[PDB]
């Protein structure tokens, strides 16, 4: 599906450089679902943060493919003492400082890196959130990145992937230079990283016309 | 973000 790997990455970088650093820019015209998205994410995550036996901590989270901080602002900062962000697009990290407002003072690092080149620091994160970005990595780079994420989790920490699933196979989007993979492909890549699947949910009440969205909690 | 089915 991906013929030229260098062009797969360079075309995506070029695409994102000219997108407006706004919520509707992040979501490709679907800004009107942002809060519906975040509310489901919060319910999916909060189970793991409950006092419980092996509770996931609330000290630090990493937001991967964070953009301007849409998720950091309304999902992660209210739940974690500190948040780090990583994104390839410099204009989005610059805008995040303004978009996040006062509570953005609790964002520690604004890492500018492609996930395929990024190593999260060992024993650093209670939650690593990876939303709407796995389609920008090749299958091998995705598996390798997920393995590096596993090494950066604190005790009881989790990785969450939330993304679009194709009906069947792998579909390349030539506009933004990303792939949409079917559920069985995604589950296979997750397993290959040595991650166990702890929770899984298809999101409800999104628009009829978009691909299904699944969330996976992993460790 | 989300994607309209192609
Ligand atoms: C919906 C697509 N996201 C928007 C931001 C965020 N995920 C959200 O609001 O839901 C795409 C983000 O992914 C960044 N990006 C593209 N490609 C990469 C790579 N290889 N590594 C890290 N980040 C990447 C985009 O810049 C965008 O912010």
């Amino acid at each position: 599906v991906i013929e030229d790997e260098k062009q797969f990455y360079s075309k995506a970088k070029t695409y994102w450089k000219q997108i407006p650093p706004t919520v509707d820019g992040m979501l490709g015209g679907y800004g009107h679902i942002s809060s519906i998205d975040i509310n489901s994410s919060r319910k999916f995550l909060q189970r793991f943060l409950r006092e419980g036996p092996n509770k996931t901590g609330t000290s630090c989270a990493l937001d991967c493919g964070a953009g301007i901080g849409r998720i950091t602002k309304r999902l992660l900062l209210p739940l974690f003492r500190e948040v780090d962000m990583v994104d390839i697009t410099e204009d989005f990290l610059v805008q995040a400082k303004t978009y996040l407002g006062e509570e953005g003072k609790r964002v520690r690092n604004y890492f500018c890196c492609g996930l395929q080149d990024f190593t999260p620091e060992p024993d650093s994160y209670d939650v690593i959130w990876i939303q709407w970005v796995i389609g920008h990595l090749t299958d091998q780079h995705l598996a390798e990145f997920l393995r590096r994420c596993k090494g950066s989790l604190r005790p009881n920490g989790i990785i969450v992937i939330k993304d679009n699933m194709a009906q069947e196979g792998v579909i390349l989007d030539d506009v933004d230079s990303s792939v949409c993979r079917d559920l069985d492909v995604v589950r296979r890549i997750i397993c290959s990283a040595g991650l166990s699947l702890l929770a899984e949910e298809r999101q409800e009440n999104l628009p009829d016309e978009i691909y299904h969205v699944y969330s996976f909690a992993l460790r | 973000g989300p994607k309209r089915i192609a």
